[PDB]
């Protein structure tokens, strides 16, 4: 729960960095916006890893 | 202490009470009958432990 | 000199061993690729005295006769080989295992050891080594002008050179699986060696018949559960208390016999 | 004096090392061209007692014998060589690297150190120097009558004099790259010197076989991430407190025994 | 590990001193702003000093 | 009058010596340039009784005979001559060493002592003295109306005068290095004198021959690490308690002998 | 009554002196032209026991003998004579120093 | 370790010091075998896994090998004679001292920065003190009983 | 009881005097012909453990 | 009795520690140095592999 | 110091001592820290004098 | 050790002192041969492993 929560914290930070990069490039000719895709990291099926 | 080496072996003999007689100086010696059968000098017994 | 004192001494030693195991588990919390250990005890000999089941009388037998037991002894410490939670260190050379495999390294003596920790570096010549400088086998040679190292899920190590749109494969990272994983001899330094109780090392590709998947940028932290360790510390302390009290009680009894 | 005490005395020291690394990283959150550290740990001795895999009977082996272990030791603190974010502070004397190369600087004793800090100044004699006063190599002199300094993406330093429509080339800045960037020995003042684990210094031009690119008016900031250091402090503090609790439990156990 | 953090606190204080001095001179003819540069104090590697 | 009493008395004395060293280390937390101490212990004599290796039979030997040992005694006290953490005191008169050098000062008796403490003052005559008033060597004298004192990384001390655009040199702060730094005899006042076990005093400038670099405005704090001292206090207390229990057991044995 | 107790007693006294210095520095924040104090300590005497460098055998010397030390003592309290921040009170009689002089 | 008289002793206490002429010696001043001389220009001394001692001097980017730490292995360890100050001498029960590199021929490894502590188990010794004390109190009572029996016998 | 405690209590009282002066200055903003106060502090006694 | 040799993932068998069993163990002759010798009331020393 | 022999002297002879006694109770006449009681009548001394 | 009559005796009591003309003597005052004379400006006397 301190490694499953850290993973979610880092994922949210990555998403926010992507959003900030999209905002900063509002006026940039030829720029394409970016989005982040997340996937779970299950192991056994009863033990989630974040 | 590596120098420790054997030097000599003490002579240990086996004699019962009926074979030895206390001489006048307190030292036991073989009786006549016992001496005649066991010889003049008693051979060392290898089974004696000290 | 008295039996109860030997029994209580054995109990004290067993509890001290349990505390030592707990302290070792708690000392390796930050170690990557560490597995927590648990000790298992067995009771000592049983004095026969009156053989149970003997004929108590011509037509009757003794049910559960007089057996006097000795203390306790530890059988063995078993590891818990389970997947610890992954941590993202965002490093191109850190590798974590998702399944049940091990990395193989060569000791300076020429023998082969096995480690699950994936914190890898590169030496002055270019080969992939562990933190202790031991060379990961099968030898993976990273060339001088590398821009990025990519390690896939199936163990292929690729290097992307400058101006070339295709990546150059420079090795193949395999995983070794043993029938009995807990039977390995731990030499420290996050290294386990094969014993006769750990079967034989079966090499396999990471994704095949049961080797795990390799994740790049991830490290496998220890599986030590700390709240369990605190509760077990409480338990061990109380058990040591009770065994010491048994020793003290035996001490008080022998005193009265001395006084007699 | 007792085993668990030594093990928990190694746990304390390892966690203190982790806190030292975290605090040093947080203290240098603003220094340009900084690479943050990561401490790695490994298991200490493992007392054999009953050998794992020992032949108990003539046909039955003992699986996973009584392997009581010792505490933990840290292998080393490794530098996480990643590209820090570039900042546009708009001065002609600030240059930032985009790849994985290093600037070469000549130490006063005649040896050469390597730095990734791009904040350059000009001494009284007109040479490019590091902010600590160490002269850069292979020496780029700047005339007194200079109007503008232009350092291109290839490291060419040009100076435009008064009333002249063409720039004058005053040198060529080169980047040094190593086989292993981690093995360099840090000597402070944002300076690293060569070690035998870092291979040999390969000098290269900025854009060819693997040296990075130089951007003028840019400074390379540190790669330290504050939130991750905060979370790591919270986890190191808890681990240190729990290991101290293990120390206290051992102390209490030794008290009752002595009192007996 | 106390001196290491104290040094970082002092560096942040110096940065904020420079920022405050720059702000106070927002309207001051002939003023050139200041900027503080920092360098680590590594002793022999593997340990930091601040 | 009984062997065990003398042995346990020696043990008590050794533990008291360990506590003395611990207290000395703890009392000097705030001392600049202080080095922590460690005690080394050795076994005392060994009563031989049976000679190990003697001839028990004509073809057998006596393995590991009856050696009875005496108590324990401290061998020596060793310092940990390592770099302490630097502290910024923002004073132009305070100098810190980054390597392994010593400042040479002159005692009032004319002999030279060596100190690593950099808290310097200027006397009424202008000579750079230490906090106790001992004159550094050489007499780095200072002019009357100095505005600022600049001590470089290589020991060059300069003074900036008024109306003069160039700094004037008023001395050269040098460092003394020894073959064995642990062999220097401590005399208090943060002063070490030469012995025959500390080699010879090698005078050198800061930056060459290994001697350290000088930082102006910083002081070298003590290297005492508190957590080790606390764990060692726990160790000392419990070992002292065990040895006192052994003394008490010997006392009860002797008393039982007296009653009969 | 025992050596370690005296050493710890000296350490306590030195830390108390440091606390007094800090308290004095705090009490004079609002004073004009005040220079803060800083205390410097030195390590006390050493009980010699075995002398470091004493010739044990005919040829081998004893390195780093048993130098058991005593506590600590404060040498001095030094002022930091540095230019404090100047404050404008707009008074015709208040004067401030820019350098390193003193009024008599 | 080489003793002043020239005979070699053996120690497991790994706390070493450099003497005034370089030279690694034990804390008692006895020189360790074989010879390692550390120069003045040394910045840091590293002792490897296999006992190789490397010294880093200023300027050189490559460490300079100085000496080799050779471990002496006995086949019967307990047969050594404890000569006092953390030293054991070979006897007829521990003959043939085999010099070897650490890690080879069954020899152990070297960890630098760590010292092996005593292996004395504390609870065992306390329980053993309890047993010894009560045992000395039951033998003393046997002495007293024999004394009383003799006094009663010789009184008549 | 302790020198540090007395020094800190004295510093507290001095800062309280400064606060009272500031409060009295603020309370008389609208008064005509008022002159605001300012407090001047000084160092107290200096014990000579070792004479400079 | 098996020993571990360096680099050999397998133990080397050295020997078997056999136990001698007597019929009337109480009839043995205690000769001193923690040794018993066979006496006519404790005859027939049967060597055996322990456990069998 | 007595002549133990015809040519030697006795060093450090047999002195058996009795217990311990208190010599004197001395006062430390130093300047205590000042406390301000906001009283027009309380006076404090700065040097080394006494009120009569 | 040198007796008053001039013949040499032997002792194992290692409690030695020094008399007023330098010189090491026993607790009884007899002088030890060989003759070892400690000077007056001595700061510390070390007796080594080999009797130096």
């Amino acid at each position: 729960s301190f490694s499953q929560a850290v993973s979610g914290l880092n994922a949210a930070a990555t998403n926010l960095d992507v959003i900030g990069n999209n905002i900063a490039n509002s006026a940039t000719y030829g720029f394409k916006s970016g989005t982040a895709s997340f996937a779970d990291m299950f192991a056994g099926s009863k033990v989630g890893l974040g | 202490p590596n120098t420790v080496a054997p030097v000599g072996r003490l002579k240990l003999v086996k004699a019962e009470g009926n074979e030895v007689q206390r001489s006048d100086d307190g030292l036991f010696r073989l009786t006549a009958e016992a001496q005649a059968e066991r010889g003049a000098v008693l051979a060392a017994d290898p089974s004696i432990r000290i | 000199m008295i039996s109860s004192l030997w029994i209580a001494k054995t109990g004290l030693d067993a509890q001290q061993t349990n505390m030592d195991v707990i302290a070792n588990n708690l000392a390796n919390v930050s170690t990557n690729g560490f597995k927590r250990q648990r000790a298992v005890f067995e009771d000592l000999l049983y004095q026969t005295i009156r053989q149970p089941g003997a004929q108590s009388s011509e037509q009757t037998t003794l049910p559960s006769g007089l057996q006097i037991g000795t203390g306790v002894r530890p059988v063995a410490t078993e590891r818990l080989h389970s997947q610890g939670n992954l941590s993202q260190t965002n490093n191109s050379k850190d590798v974590a295992i998702k399944g049940q495999g091990f990395f193989q390294v060569m000791l300076p003596d020429g023998t082969s050891a096995y480690t699950r920790d994936g914190s890898f570096q590169v030496d002055q010549n270019g080969q992939l080594v562990t933190a202790g400088g031991f060379q990961v086998q099968p030898a993976i040679t990273i060339p001088a002008n590398a821009l990025s190292i990519t390690i896939g899920r199936d163990g292929v190590v690729s290097v992307t050179q400058q101006g070339q749109a295709a990546p150059v494969q420079v090795g193949q990272l395999n995983l070794t699986t043993f029938m009995n994983d807990t039977g390995l001899e731990s030499i420290g330094e996050n290294l386990y060696i094969e014993t006769q109780s750990s079967g034989a090392p079966n090499e396999s590709t990471p994704g095949l018949n049961g080797a795990g998947l390799l994740y790049q940028g991830y490290v496998e932290t220890s599986n030590v559960n700390v709240a369990e360790e605190l509760v077990n510390m409480i338990q061990v302390q109380r058990a040591y208390e009770i065994n010491s009290k048994a020793v003290s009680t035996t001490d008080q009894m022998l005193q009265k016999l001395t006084q007699l």
